């Protein structure tokens, strides 16, 4: 019945995030992200509104669905890829 | 404010049309869109660099101007200031003293104050004389004191 | 001070030092210590001494180094070597191993046996 | 469900509500409570059909309760069916063209994929698995349709579904490409 | 890469057996002892004499800070690219014996 | 019509490998095909902003409203017009091959055929296969005679799969790639706007021969294009 | 060891006579009569390479 | 290649006479051996270096600085 819409967000702040994250795996070699992680955002944001029973994303569904991605990545990585992306990503993740 | 937002999604063409509205020639205006795309990343505000990159060429090719008439500093000023729209006027003098650091040592910013090396061989040889960069210059002093006279 | 980045910032980005002024050689040609430097940190951990006096050759101009070397009429010397049709393999190779020995005698290249003198190696990055 | 969604922290009761019988664990509950409300699948002017049910790939190393939580889903989805990948084979996780013994025709049975429209998937031990299998998975994740055209039987249907398995490795100096014994586009689904 | 600790690592490969080259020293042009020595006295007095005889006077500028700092105990370790013996032989004779020798009268 | 979409065995397209050894097909396969591209995944910045941009627009509802903006413009075709369209063309045109054209595809056949066997030191299936599109292109205009428009355009895409995938300006090549074998060791690392301000400024070669010069190298496996094409880097020998 | 003969097929001329009859075939009693589109190698190889040759094979 | 690891695991640094210096001091205390005992040349490239401090020496260090040594062995 509820089917929620990405109307009015924030379009110039996945577009920062995913360049950050596809510059920082080629230069540390780790797991190369395509355009299928792009989507999963998306998807994971659109989760988090109908938990709320609302119809549209707002920014606060967006910042929690980039930590789930950002957490699943890091820690997907070796010793030294974890200590080194949890400090130039912790910006996204510390919402304000 | 144009300068608060944060991760601005720039094209191509939005920094020609800006360097078009102050009277720049092709030659300083591919310099600085050069600039802005070797440096897309490591950044907080994209317009406080566009911003800072456009002004610092302002009085380097307009200097000609500057000197005679003291009201083109003052008007330069204003014009950049409804394009962003700010009100402040410490907001455009804090962003022109942060990229001027950053371009103070480059090639294509040595080249455009010589045709429009005194102050870079007392650096590298370790000299006591050398220019600090702590007081303001004073070629900058004279425009103030002309500005409040008005 | 930065001991070790000063000697590869002066050595690679040459523009800052000299002074943008055998004026045409000085110009269009690249000195010996600037460009053995240029070449050297684009390589691997094993350089050969063979292959890198072709690249430093190649970038040198023939028109211009055989036209300075006869702009001395006073030394007769000088114009007996350049009428050889190895001038130009002979000067480069004089220039080339001034610059070698001079690279060993400050850290940067490192020999292997003693009596070899044939692979070289690489000992000093830019930028660490 | 309007007057507790109010709340500020309503995000929160749900993962803390999520595999109560499992303690600790957050960044696993909030993957489990994304994948069962899934997204809004919309067509691109008829097109492109994209997908809306998000995958999640339980690894590490067992004994954290990752079986666990398989069983939790299939006690509270609406349509949930679980499955392996030891005993389901080539015909265990999607259609296939069987003979009837009555009617002596080539009927068409279903299988995990097929009978689990519109809900979610559950395949427990998802690296023990055949060179056979992972190809039809893979072709099912992107289209959201699976073709069999076997004894002159061309049909090609429909699979959506939430794929949520659990594989077995954990070393961390290795990366994620060498640990699971899994390929790159796999892995990208 | 090519700066930073990340050239270090990347310019380090392991080359292959068959991707080395067999190239010694048969194929360069051989050179004398005599004819290597005019070449070299003749390069190092006029290829690019005027922009390293103005920078040495640049440099010249120099000599009264430098003592500035030996009469306060600070001692002098000049570095660079290239030699230093014909800055040392004229500064230390040239410009720090008469200018001592004629502050302590 | 056969419409097929492979995957590569290691999971992407590696470059510095041959690309007959990351394709699990046969020989008599590649050569069956009319055009076969490849679908790179470049990781580049200002590309993911606009494929960004466009999978959200089209999830946030704006796919339905967009429809009605640019159908009345006359810029896209719907489904059901595009149905009548393709059956209208396959029953009443028929185009054949013009006197003017085939001397045209007959002379540039042999440039592309010679181009290849320089660097080996194309079948005839492939050379049916530029007439086939050839004809297939006079058919949306319905023009029962071929121009010579029609094969400029087929050539553009045959050299975007098929070479994409395998006087003065010819001895302008043969100098660059002789000059850069010597003017850099086996293992040069080499950025590309370094090479770029030593051939071109030096009034010696032109733009269009160093971008050919450096794809011919690197089929041969012998210059690896890292970061993006901006650092040459050379392997083999 | 079984095969009695091997060849091994690794022109500009060749190749321009090649693409000239392909693109020539798609726009449309002991000797057999010579035929300009068809007869076309056989012309060639006669002559020795000759193209001004008026020996018809 | 001492300074190129030395420089990725130190936080937010280029090579000066401060990296030297306190490199040169770690030798006085025979906490990092070489090739040669008496009359040492420093700067002849045949002369290799080695570390001389024990892992439970090594330990105590890195805990200091709050950094993980124990992870690059496992």
């Amino acid at each position: 019945k509820i089917y929620p819409k990405l109307h009015q967000m924030d379009m110039d702040k996945v577009s920062r995030v995913y360049a950050d994250l596809r510059r920082e795996s080629i230069s540390t070699g780790s797991f190369p992200i395509t355009v299928r992680h792009l989507e999963s955002i998306l998807r994971i944001a659109e989760s988090f509104a109908k938990m709320r029973l609302s119809e549209f994303v707002s920014s606060y569904d967006l910042d929690r669905a980039i930590k789930v991605v950002v957490d699943s990545f890091v820690d997907a990585q070796k010793v030294s890829v974890r200590r080194q992306l949890r400090r130039s990503f912790a910006i996204y993740t510390l919402g304000h | 404010s144009l300068l608060v937002k944060k991760y601005c999604k720039m094209t191509t063409e939005e920094i020609i049309r800006l360097c078009n509205d102050f009277e720049l020639p092709r030659e300083v205006a591919y310099k600085i869109v050069d600039e802005y795309n070797i440096n897309a990343s490591r950044l907080v505000c994209p317009w406080q660099l566009v911003c800072g990159l456009v002004l610092n060429c302002t009085f380097i090719v307009f200097n000609e101007r500057r000197r005679k008439d003291p009201r083109i500093d003052h008007f330069i000023v204003s014009k950049m200031c409804s394009l962003m729209l700010t009100s402040k006027v410490d907001d455009v003098i804090e962003c022109v003293k942060l990229v001027k650091e950053l371009i103070i040592g480059e090639k294509w910013f040595r080249d455009l104050q010589i045709r429009y090396y005194d102050e870079i061989i007392f650096r590298k040889l370790g000299s006591m004389l050398q220019t600090t960069n702590i007081l303001v210059t004073d070629d900058q002093y004279n425009i103030w004191k002309k500005r409040i006279e008005m | 001070p930065s001991y070790k980045s000063n000697i590869e910032d002066n050595l690679l980005s040459w523009e800052q030092v000299l002074p943008s002024l055998s004026g045409d050689l000085d110009k269009i040609m690249a000195p010996v210590l600037g460009q053995l430097f240029k070449l050297y940190r684009e390589a691997n951990m094993t350089i050969n001494i063979y292959d890198f006096y072709i690249a430093f050759r190649e970038t040198l101009p023939k028109e211009e180094i055989l036209n300075f070397i006869r702009k001395d009429p006073s030394n007769t010397k000088l114009l007996e070597l350049a009428e050889t049709p190895d001038a130009f393999d002979k000067v480069a190779l004089i220039l080339f191993m001034q610059a070698i020995f001079a690279f060993e005698n400050m850290g940067l290249i490192k020999f292997q046996s003693t009596k070899s003198y044939d692979l070289v190696e690489k000992c000093v990055w830019r930028g660490i | 469900f309007r007057k507790i969604s109010r709340d500020r922290g309503i995000i929160d009761k749900i993962i803390s509500s999520m595999a109560p019988s499992i303690y600790g664990h957050r960044d696993i509950k909030t993957a489990v409570a994304c994948s069962l409300f899934g997204g809004v699948p919309k067509n691109v002017n008829g097109k492109h059909s994209i997908r809306g049910d998000i995958n999640v790939l339980l690894l590490g190393d067992p004994g954290t309760a990752k079986s666990q939580i398989l069983k939790y889903v299939e006690k509270t989805a609406h349509r949930a069916v679980f499955a392996t990948g030891q005993g389901a084979s080539a015909v265990g996780l999607t259609a296939s063209v069987r003979k009837d013994p009555i009617t002596k025709e080539w009927t068409l049975e279903g299988g995990a994929l097929v009978l689990a429209d519109k809900g979610v998937c559950l395949i427990d031990e998802f690296d023990k698995m055949n060179d056979q299998d992972r190809t039809s998975i893979h072709e099912a994740m992107e289209q959201q349709s699976i073709s069999i055209s076997k004894a002159g039987i061309v049909t090609t249907l429909q699979a959506r579904c939430s794929i949520i398995a659990a594989a077995n490795p954990y070393n961390s100096t290795l990366p994620l490409a060498q640990n699971v014994s899994l390929t790159e586009p796999i892995l990208s689904r | 890469f090519l700066d930073t600790f990340e050239g270090y690592f990347d310019q380090r490969k392991i080359v292959r057996t068959n991707a080395k080259s067999r190239h010694t020293m048969s194929m360069a042009p051989d050179v004398t002892r005599e004819e290597f020595s005019l070449v070299s006295n003749f390069f190092n007095e006029n290829f690019q004499k005027r922009p390293r005889q103005k920078l040495f006077e640049i440099q010249k500028k120099m000599f009264p800070q430098y003592w500035f700092e030996l009469t306060q105990g600070f001692s002098l370790l000049f570095y660079g690219v290239g030699s230093k013996r014909n800055f040392l032989e004229e500064f230390a004779i040239d410009y720090l014996s008469p200018k001592i020798a004629y502050s302590q009268l | 019509s056969v419409l097929a979409a492979a995957n590569p065995i290691y999971g992407r397209y590696d470059d510095l490998k041959s690309p007959g050894d990351n394709i699990d097909f046969q020989t008599t396969i590649l050569s069956r095909f009319d055009m076969i591209f490849i679908v790179k995944d470049d990781h580049n910045e200002e590309r993911d902003i606009s494929i960004a941009n466009h999978v959200i627009n089209i999830h946030t509802g704006n796919a339905n409203a967009m429809q009605n903006q640019q159908e009345e413009n006359g810029s896209e075709i719907s489904i059901e017009k595009m149905k009548r369209y393709i059956t209208y063309c396959r029953l009443k045109c028929a185009p054949r091959l013009s006197p003017q054209a085939a001397e045209k595809l007959s002379s540039n056949f042999v440039t592309i055929r010679k181009q290849l066997l320089i660097n080996e030191l194309i079948t005839i299936r492939q050379l049916e296969a530029i007439i086939r599109i050839t004809e297939s292109l006079a058919k949306l205009e319905l023009s029962p005679i071929a121009q010579e428009r029609h094969v400029d355009e087929a050539i553009r895409l045959f050299q975007a799969s098929t070479m994409d995938a395998a006087g003065t300006s010819l001895s302008e090549i043969r100098r660059f790639e002789q000059e850069l074998k010597r003017r850099l060791p086996i293992g040069w690392s080499t950025s590309y706007q370094t090479l770029r301000r030593e051939f071109v400024d030096t009034h010696r070669f032109s733009q269009l021969a160093l971008d050919k010069a450096l794809y011919a190298l690197e089929k041969h496996e012998t210059i690896q294009l890292r970061h993006q094409g901006q650092n040459i880097y050379r392997s083999g020998v | 060891s079984r095969f009695d003969l091997l060849f091994v097929v690794t022109n500009e001329i060749r190749d321009r006579s090649i693409s000239e009859h392909v693109l020539r075939t798609h726009r449309y009693h002991v000797f057999e009569k010579f035929n300009p589109l068809l007869q076309a190698g056989a012309k060639l190889a006669k002559n020795k390479g000759n193209y001004n040759g008026t020996e018809i094979p | 290649r001492l300074l190129a690891i030395f420089q990725a695991i130190f936080p937010i640094m280029k090579a000066n006479i401060e990296v030297f210096q306190n490199l040169s001091e770690l030798h006085t205390l025979k906490l990092i051996a070489t090739t040669m005992n008496k009359n040492i040349d420093y700067l002849s490239p045949k002369v290799r270096w080695k570390v001389n401090v024990p892992w439970e020496i090594i330990k105590e260090i890195s805990e200091s600085v709050h950094f993980n040594i124990s992870d690059y062995f496992s």
